[PDB]
DNA sequence: TATTGATATAAGTAATAAATGCAAATTG
DNA sequence: CAATTTGCATTTACCGACAATATCAATA
RNA sequence: GUAAAU
C-alpha cells in the first residue's frame, strides 16, 4: 500500500544527523517474521503505537503495510527529514508529525494536553497490547537519552505509567554491548544493571559479524541474531548498528536507595567486595562485615554481583541504622 | 584599653614621640605572640585540656572535642613511630630490587627520606589541623577533595620542615607530596573514632554506636569521578560550635610593630615570617628572574616605595564601629551587610511518579536555594570574622605590609581586613597620625564629601555649593546616625560618606575650623588611568585632551561623550522600528558605557562586553535574569560608536599584540641541545618578558599546564607539577600583553609617586589608581604625582620596550614557510642539500639550528681566526640577512629558520607631556 | 617488569547544523 | 586556500569553581 | 559566586 523509498531517493538527501538506517526491505521482512510481534499483540488491527526518531521511514512503510494498525504516528524534527517524509508520504494514513522527541514537553503535550495521541493506560501485569513504541537513537552522543528512557522504565512515569510498553530499539552496537553485558565479564557497567534489573531484552539483528564478540556467547545461541552486511546501511561509514527490544518486568525493590548503592559499588569494579563497602558511609564496613554472613558474596568483585545480591545488599543497608543521606541528599553533589 | 585616645589627648609633640617609642618596644613581645604559629602550643594546650577534664567529669563539649583530639594524637603516635621504624628499617643494603609486593618499591624507597626527618607528633598535629581546618570545601558539601587535602599536608609538611630547618636547600616534589599526605590521611581514617547515635528502623529506638569520623568516598559530577573525604556531622556541628576562629590558624593579621624595611625579596614584611616579594602562584621563571634582578640591584626603588607604603600607622574608626556594630546587632540584613540566615527552607518531596520535567525543575530549585543559602552563610562568616578584627584590634597602631603580584600592582599582606577590601572595611580605617586642617583643608574634604556622593565629575566650585548646600542634612545624620534622617545611607559609597560627615560635624561645631586636626583619609581618584597612560605612550592630542591631560577649568569625561553618542545614535536609529531603542534609549547610564570603553582598549571581544554590559543591566530594572538581547543590541551599539572614538591607543595595542603572538612562536638557539624530536614542529619555550622603568621584570607565566595521575596510597589524583616545564600558552601571552603592559605602568608610576612623598615625610596610602593621604597635604601630594608622572612618561617608553625585545631576543629563530618558485628558496635549498648530503641527515632542521649556533659561536668570538671561520660558515640564517622586510619575503613550500623581527614602532605624536602641571584637573 | 595512553563513568544544563557575535586560527 | 573552529581583556582576595579516577589497553 | 582595580 504505502510505497517504500528507494536507495536512490535516500541518496538524494544531503543531512542525516548522524544517524545510521536501514533500507533493504528483505531484512525487515525476516527481522519481523523472527521477531514474533504478532504472538505477543493479540490484535494488530487494534494496536496504537508510536514511533520515535522515524528518519527513513522504510521500517514505518513495511511495518503498516503488514500490519495495518490503528494509528502509527512519525515523530522527527530534523528539517530535511520531515520535508523529505511530507513529500514521499502525501495523503497517506501514516502520520507525520513535527515534534522533538527529546523533550518531555512533547511527549506531555501530544498525550494529555492536545489528546492527538492517547495510548490505554493498562496494568502492570502483562505487556501492553494496545500500545507499542519504536525508537532509533542510533547517534554516536545519544546515548543519555536511551539511558534516560532506561530510568523511566523504572521510575514509571515517562511512557511506562501505562504498563509494560513494549520497545523495539534501534542503538550503536557498543551501547548494545554495555548494555547487554554478564556477570563476569569486562563490559559490566551501571547501565547494564538497570539494564538487567527492570528489563529483560533480547538482541535482535546486528550489522558487524565481527562485533558478535564482545556479547556472551552464551546467549547468543537463544538470542539468534540476524547478522546483515555493513554496506546495507546508508551512512556507511561509523560503526556499526544493533538491534535490542526493550520488556519492562516487575521489581520489589526501592529505586533510589538501590540506584545509590549500584551508583557507589561501581565506582571501584575490580576491587574485592571486602575493601569496597567503606565508601557506601562512614563505617558502613564494620556494619555490613557484621550483617552479612555468605563468605562467597564477599569474596566476589561488583562486577561479578548479579542484580539479585544487589536488591540483597541494597535490603541490608536499609536495616541500618546509620545510614547517610542517600535520600536526604535529594541529588545535591555539585553546583559546578 | 584604647591607645589612639591616649595618643590624641598627648599635648606636646616631644609627649606622642615618647608614647610611640614606648608602645613599640612594648608591642614587640605582641607582635611576637600574634605572629607565631601554633602547633606545639596546641599540644599542650590538648594534653592540659585532656588531663583536667579526666577529673572534672564528661560531656559533649568544645572542651571534650580538644580531649578527644588528644585522644587521636595519642593514638596516633604509635602508628606514626611504627611507620617510621618500619620505613628506616628497610635502609640496610636493599637485597630486593622487586620483591615486597609493590609498596616497597614504588613508595617506602619513594618518601623514606622525608618522613625520617621531621618530628612525629609535629606532622601529626599537622594533618589533624589541616582535616578540621578545610570542612566544606572545594564544592562538597560536608567534606574537602582528596587532592587539594593531601597536597595542603604536603606543603604543610614542607613549612615546618623549613622552618625548623632555619634554626638549625631543596624542594620536595609534588609526587612526594602527594603521597605523605595520603599516607597520613589514610592513618587518620584509619584511626579516627567518634561516638554517634541514631534511630533504628526496625525497633524504632536509639541504638548507641561508634564510626569513623573521617570516611573516604567518591562522587561524580557531569560523568566525572572526583575524590572525597567525609566528615560525620557531629564533628561538624563541634567544629561550628568551636566559636568562629580559635584554634584553627589564624596566619596573617595586621601587624603592630613597625614593618622591617625590605631589602631584598626573601626579607620584608613579617619580622618572624618570610615572605616574598612577588605573589608568584607556581611559576619558578618568575621567582628566578626576580631572584637575579635583586641580586644585581636594580629595584630599590621598588624597595623604598614598598617601605613608604607599609610605613603608615592606622586605627580603627569608633563611631563607624558602633554603627556598624548597632546595625549588625539587629541580626538582619542592611543595605550593605547581606545579614545572617537562620534555617534551610526546601520544597517538599514530588511524587516519583511525575513527569520527568517536575522532578527536574524540583531537582533545580533544591540546588538554587542550596548555593543561595550558603553564599549567604559565606557572606555572614565573612562579614563577622572582618568585625572580629576590628574590635580586636580596636583603638591600636595598624600597619598593612605590601607585597607586588607579577605586573607590580601592590596589594597588602593581611588578606581579610585591609583597605583595598569593600566599602564597609574601608570605612573602619583611618590614619594613626593627625595633621593640621590648615587653609585648604575645609575644600578639601568637602571636595571629599561631594565625590563619595558621585559628584565626580563637577567643578570645584559645584562641588563645595553643593556641599554647603546640605549642612542640615549633614548635622542631622551625624548627630543621630541611625533612627533619623538616613542621609548617608543614600550615598554612592556610603560608609566613608559617613565617617567623612561625621568629621564634617565635628568642624562645624568647632569655632575655629582651621585648628582642628582630622584622620580622615581624602580619595584622590585618578580618572581614565589607562586611557591616560596611552595618551602619555602615544603622545596624543585628542585622546589627551579627552582623557584630562591638558589644562582645563572644566571636566571632561569620555564616558559621558560615549554615552550620549549611544544615545544620539540609538534616537536616530529609534525612529521605524528599533523596539530595543524604545526599552533603552533614555536607560542608558554613565556606567555601562563606561565599563565597556574602558576595557575595550585591552581587547574586549563582543562576549566580555555583553557579560560586563548585562552586569551593569541587571539593576536598572530591565530584567533580573534575561537581558541578553538587549546587552547584545547595546554591545553592537557601543562598539559601533568606538571604533572611530579612540585611533592612537588602538595602533599601540596592535603592536604590542603582534609582538607578542611573534615572540611567543619563537624558538632559541643554544637551550637546543636536545632534539625536539618532532621532526618538523619544535615546542616554544619562550614567553614575553619586560622590564619596567622601575627595574621590576614581569614575566608573563601563561604556561599549558599538563596533568597526569600519581599513584597514593588513597587514589590516584589528578594534578600537575609546578618545577616541570612546558610550552607557553598560545592565546593568553597575546592577550595579556596589553593589558599587563598598561596595569604595570601605573602600578610603576603609584611606586614612584609613594616614594617621593615618604621622602617628602608624609603618610601614603594607594588603592592600585587611587592615592589616599591627609585632607590637608593634598596640594603637595598633587605636586609631587604630577612631577613623577611627567619624569616616568618624559621618554618614549614603547621605543625603550622594542630597544628591550630587541637586545633580549637577539639570536632568535622562527619557522615559516616559503614558495619554491623563489630564487631565495633555491639557494636555500641548495645550501642545505650542499651541507648535510654528505653528513646523511635529510637536512633536519635541528642540525642546521645546531650548526646557525656553531656560526654565531665562531663569528661572533672575538678571534680573527673565528672570524673568519665565521666568514667561510654560511647557513640558511646567516644567508637570510640580505632584505630587511622579512614579511614581504613570503607575502606548497619548504619551513626554513626565518630569524626573529620585531615591527616598527607607531608613530609617535607631537605631544608636549609637561603641559599637566598647571592640570589640575587630571587626577582629581 | 614496569611504564605509558585509552576509555568509560553520569544522564537534561543534549546533540546537530544553522547562522554567527567576530575576529584570529588552525587544518584538512 | 577557502572552509571550519575556538574562545572570548588582565589582576588580587575570599567563599563551594578549578573535568577527574579506575581499569584495560599499548610500549620503554 | 561575591568583593577590590583599570
Ligand atoms: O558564575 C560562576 C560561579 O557560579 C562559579 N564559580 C567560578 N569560580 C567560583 C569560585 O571561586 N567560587 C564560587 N563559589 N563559584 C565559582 O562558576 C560559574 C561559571 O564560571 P565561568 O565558567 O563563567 O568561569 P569563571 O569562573 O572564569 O567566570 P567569571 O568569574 O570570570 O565570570
Amino acid at each position: 500500500s504505502v510505497p517504500i523509498p528507494g536507495i536512490k531517493d535516500i541518496s538524494k538527501l544531503k543531512f542525516f544527523y548522524g544517524f545510521k538506517y536501514l533500507w533493504n526491505p528483505t531484512v525487515y521482512n525476516k527481522i519481523f517474521d523472527k521477531l514474533d510481534l504478532t504472538k505477543t499483540y493479540k490484535h494488530p488491527e487494534e494496536l496504537k503505537v508510536l514511533d520515535l526518531y522515524p528518519g527513513v521511514g522504510i521500517q514505518s512503510a513495511i511495518f503498516y503495510n503488514k500490519y495495518c494498525p490503528r494509528q502509527y504516528s512519525l515523530l522527527e524534527k530534523r528539517s530535511s527529514l520531515y520535508k523529505f517524509l511530507n513529500a514521499k508520504f502525501e495523503g497517506s494514513p501514516l502520520q507525520i508529525l513535527k515534534r522533538d522527541p527529546y523533550d518531555w514537553s512533547t511527549y506531555s503535550n501530544l498525550i494529555d494536553e492536545e489528546r492527538i495521541f492517547v495510548p490505554e493506560v493498562q496494568s502492570s501485569d502483562h505487556i501492553n497490547d494496545k500500545f507499542l513504541t519504536v525508537a532509533n537513537v542510533t547517534g554516536e552522543g545519544s546515548e543519555g537519552l536511551i539511558m534516560q528512557w532506561l530510568s523511566c522504565i523504572g521510575n514509571k512515569n515517562w511512557l511506562y505509567r501505562f504498563g509494560k510498553v513494549k520497545m523495539l530499539l534501534w542503538m550503536p552496537s557498543t551501547t548494545a554491548r554495555k548494555l547487554l553485558a554478564r556477570p563476569g565479564m569486562h563490559s559490566r557497567s551501571k547501565c547494564s544493571v538497570v539494564r538487567e534489573a527492570f528489563t529483560d531484552t533480547k538482541l535482535i539483528a546486528i550489522s558487524d559479524a565481527n562485533e558478535l564478540k564482545g556479547f556472551d556467547s552464551q546467549c547468543i545461541e537463544e538470542w539468534d541474531p540476524i547478522l546483515f552486511s555493513a554496506a546495507e546501511i546508508w551512512p556507511t561509514k561509523g560503526k556499526p548498528i544493533a538491534l535490542v527490544e526493550m520488556d519492562p518486568i516487575d521489581f520489589d525493590f526501592d529505586v533510589d536507595n538501590w540506584d545509590y548503592v549500584t551508583r557507589h559499588l561501581m565506582i571501584l569494579k575490580r576491587t574485592p567486595l571486602n575493601t569496597v563497602m567503606d565508601s557506601l558511609g562512614h563505617g558502613g564496613q564494620q556494619y555490613f562485615n557484621s550483617r552479612i554472613t555468605d563468605k562467597d558474596l564477599l569474596k566476589k568483585c561488583p562486577i561479578d554481583l548479579t542484580n539479585d545480591e544487589f536488591i540483597y545488599l541494597t535490603k541490608l543497608f536499609m536495616e541500618w541504622p546509620f545510614k547517610p543521606d542517600i535520600l536526604m541528599d535529594f541529588v545535591d553533589m555539585y553546583q559546578t | 584599653i584604647n591607645f589612639f585616645e591616649i595618643y590624641n589627648s598627648l599635648p606636646t609633640l616631644e609627649e606622642k614621640k615618647a608614647f610611640e617609642s614606648a608602645l613599640n618596644i612594648f608591642n614587640q613581645d605582641r607582635q611576637k605572640v600574634l605572629e607565631n604559629r601554633a602547633t606545639e602550643a596546641a599540644r599542650e594546650r590538648w594534653k592540659h585540656d585532656f588531663e583536667e577534664a579526666k577529673a572534672r567529669g564528661d560531656i559533649s563539649i568544645e572542651k571534650n572535642l580538644n580531649v578527644k583530639l588528644w585522644k587521636w594524637y595519642n593514638e596516633m603516635l604509635p602508628l606514626v613511630k611504627e611507620e617510621i621504624n618500619h620505613c628506616r628499617s628497610l635502609l640496610s643494603e636493599k637485597l630486593s630490587d622487586k620483591k615486597g609486593l609493590n609498596k616497597v618499591d614504588t613508595n617506602r624507597l619513594g618518601y623514606g627520606p622525608y618522613l625520617t626527618l621531621i618530628d612525629p607528633g609535629k606532622m601529626c598535629v599537622i594533618t589533624i589541623l589541616e582535616l578540621l581546618k578545610l570542612n566544606s570545601t572545594g564544592g562538597v558539601i560536608e567534606g574537602m577533595r582528596t587532592a587539594r587535602a593531601v597536597i595542603s599536608v604536603g606543603k604543610a609538611i614542607e613549612m615546618e620542615f623549613r622552618s625548623e630547618q632555619v634554626l638549625k636547600k631543596i624542594l620536595w616534589p609534588q609526587s612526594i607530596r602527594a603521597r605523605i599526605g595520603s599516607v597520613l590521611i589514610s592513618m587518620l581514617i584509619q584511626v579516627a573514632k567518634v561516638s554517634v547515635q541514631g534511630v533504628d528502623p526496625v525497633t524504632k529506638a536509639k541504638v548507641h554506636g561508634e564510626a569513623p569520623a573521617f570516611a573516604h568516598g567518591y562522587q561524580y559530577h557531569n560523568g566525572s569521578k572526583l575524590g572525597v573525604l567525609k566528615i560525620h556531622k557531629t564533628l561538624i556541628r563541634q567544629l561550628n560550635g568551636e566559636r568562629l576562629i580559635a584554634s584553627v590558624q589564624p596566619q596573617l593579621l595586621p601587624m603592630l610593630v613597625e614593618p622591617k624595611p625590605w631589602v631584598n625579596w626573601r626579607s620584608g614584611g613579617y619580622h618572624y615570617t618570610q615572605s616574598t616579594l612577588l605573589r608568584t602562584k607556581d611559576s619558578p621563571e618568575q621567582v628566578a628572574y626576580l631572584k637575579a634582578a635583586s641580586d644585581n640591584g636594580d629595584i630599590d626603588r621598588v624597595y623604598d616605595g614598598l617601605n613608604v607604603l607599609g610605613r603608615t600607622p592606622w586605627t580603627v574608626n569608633r563611631k563607624v564601629f558602633d554603627v556598624v556594630s548597632q546595625v549588625w546587632n539587629k541580626g538582619e540584613g542592611f543595605l550593605d551587610i547581606p545579614g545572617a540566615q537562620d534555617e534551610m527552607v526546601l520544597p517538599p518531596a514530588p511524587p516519583k511518579n511525575s513527569d520527568p520535567s517536575i522532578l527536574r525543575a524540583w531537582k533545580l530549585q533544591v540546588k538554587t536555594i542550596a548555593n543561595k543559602f550558603s553564599s549567604d552563610r559565606s557572606n555572614r562568616c565573612d562579614t563577622n570574622y572582618k568585625l572580629e578584627i576590628a574590635r580586636a584590634f580596636l583603638g591600636e597602631k595598624l600597619y598593612f605590609p605590601h607585597n607586588l603580584d607579577f605586573r607590580g600592582r601592590a596589594y597588602p599582606l593581611s588578606p581579610h581586613f585591609n583597605h583595598l577590601g569593600n566599602d564597609m572595611s574601608r570605612g573602619l580605617l583611618i590614619f594613626w597620625h593627625g595633621k593640621k586642617l590648615g587653609p585648604s583643608g575645609l575644600k578639601w574634604l568637602k571636595i571629599h564629601l561631594s565625590n563619595l556622593f558621585g559628584f565626580d565629575k563637577l567643578p570645584l566650585k559645584d562641588r563645595v555649593a553643593f556641599t554647603e548646600s546640605h549642612l542640615q542634612d549633614i548635622k542631622d545624620s551625624a548627630e543621630n546616625p541611625l533612627t533619623g534622617d538616613r542621609w548617608w545611607t543614600t550615598a554612592d559609597k556610603p560608609w566613608q560618606a559617613l565617617a567623612t560627615c561625621f568629621e564634617l560635624n565635628e568642624v562645624m561645631k568647632m569655632d575655629n575650623p582651621e585648628e582642628f586636626i582630622s584622620h580622615q583619609p581624602v580619595h584622590q581618584d585618578g580618572t581614565c588611568n589607562g586611557l591616560q597612560h596611552y595618551a602619555a605612550l602615544g603622545g596624543d592630542v585628542e585622546g589627551a585632551t579627552q582623557v584630562n591631560l591638558v589644562p582645563s577649568d572644566k571636566p571632561q569625561d569620555v564616558y559621558a561623550h560615549v554615552a550620549r553618542l549611544v544615545q544620539k545614535r540609538l534616537e536616530i536609529a529609534a525612529e521605524k522600528g528599533d523596539e530595543n531603542a524604545k526599552i533603552l534609549k533614555d536607560k542608558i547610564t554613565r556606567k555601562v558605557v563606561k565599563q565597556t570603553v574602558m576595557t575595550n582598549v585591552y581587547g574586549v571581544t563582543y562576549v566580555g562586553a555583553t557579560f560586563q554590559i548585562a552586569k551593569q543591566l541587571s539593576p536598572i530594572f530591565d530584567d533580573r535574569k534575561e537581558s541578553l538581547d538587549f546587552s547584545k543590541y547595546l554591545t553592537k551599539h557601543v562598539f559601533s560608536a568606538i571604533r572611530e572614538l579612540f585611533h592612537s591607543a588602538h595602533l599601540i595595542q596592535d603592536w604590542l599584540g603582534e609582538s607578542a603572538k611573534r615572540i611567543s612562536k619563537s624558538i632559541r638557539l643554544d637551550v637546543d641541545e636536545k632534539s625536539f624530536k618532532n621532526g618538523n614542529k619544535p615546542d616554544f619555550m619562550s614567553s614575553v618578558i619586560w622590564t619596567t622603568p622601575l627595574g621590576l621584570p614581569i614575566v608573563q607565566p601563561y604556561r599549558e599546564e599538563s596533568k597526569k595521575q600519581v599513584e597514593t596510597n588513597l587514589q590516584t589524583v589528578f594534578i600537575s607539577d609546578p618545577f616541570a616545564v612546558n610550552p607557553v600558552n598560545a592565546r593568553r601571552q597575546k592577550a595579556g600583553l596589553p593589558p599587563n603592559f598598561i596595569h604595570s605602568l601605573d602600578a610603576s608610576h603609584m611606586l614612584l609617586s609613594a616614594a617621593e612623598c615618604g621622602k617628602q615625610g608624609l603618610d601614603f596610602a594607594s588603592v592600585h589608581d587611587s592615592y589616599w593621604t591627609h585632607a590637608s597635604d593634598i596640594d603637595t601630594m598633587n605636586v609631587v604625582l604630577r612631577e613623577q608622572f611627567i619624569k616616568l612618561h618624559e621618554v618614549d617608553l614603547v621605543l625603550r620596550l622594542k630597544e628591550e625585545f630587541d637586545q633580549r631576543y637577539k639570536n632568535y629563530v622562527k619557522i615559516g614557510k616559503l614558495k619554491r618558485s623563489t630564487d631565495l628558496a633555491q639557494k636555500i635549498i641548495r645550501i642545505r642539500k650542499d651541507l648535510s648530503r654528505k653528513l646523511g641527515r635529510s637536512t633536519t632542521l635541528a642540525d642546521e639550528i645546531y650548526f646557525e649556533k656553531k656560526r654565531q659561536e665562531l663569528l661572533n668570538s672575538p678571534l680573527i681566526e673565528d672570524r673568519n671561520v665565521g666568514e667561510k660558515m654560511v647557513t640558511t640564517v646567516s644567508l637570510f640577512e640580505d632584505i630587511t622586510d622579512l614579511d614581504a619575503l613570503e607575502l606548497s613550500g619548504m619551513s626554513v629558520l626565518l630569524p626573529l623581527r620585531l615591527p616598527e614602532i607607531p608613530p609617535k605624536g607631537d605631544f608636549d607631556v609637561t603641559v599637566l602641571r598647571n592640570s589640575q584637573y587630571f587626577f582629581s
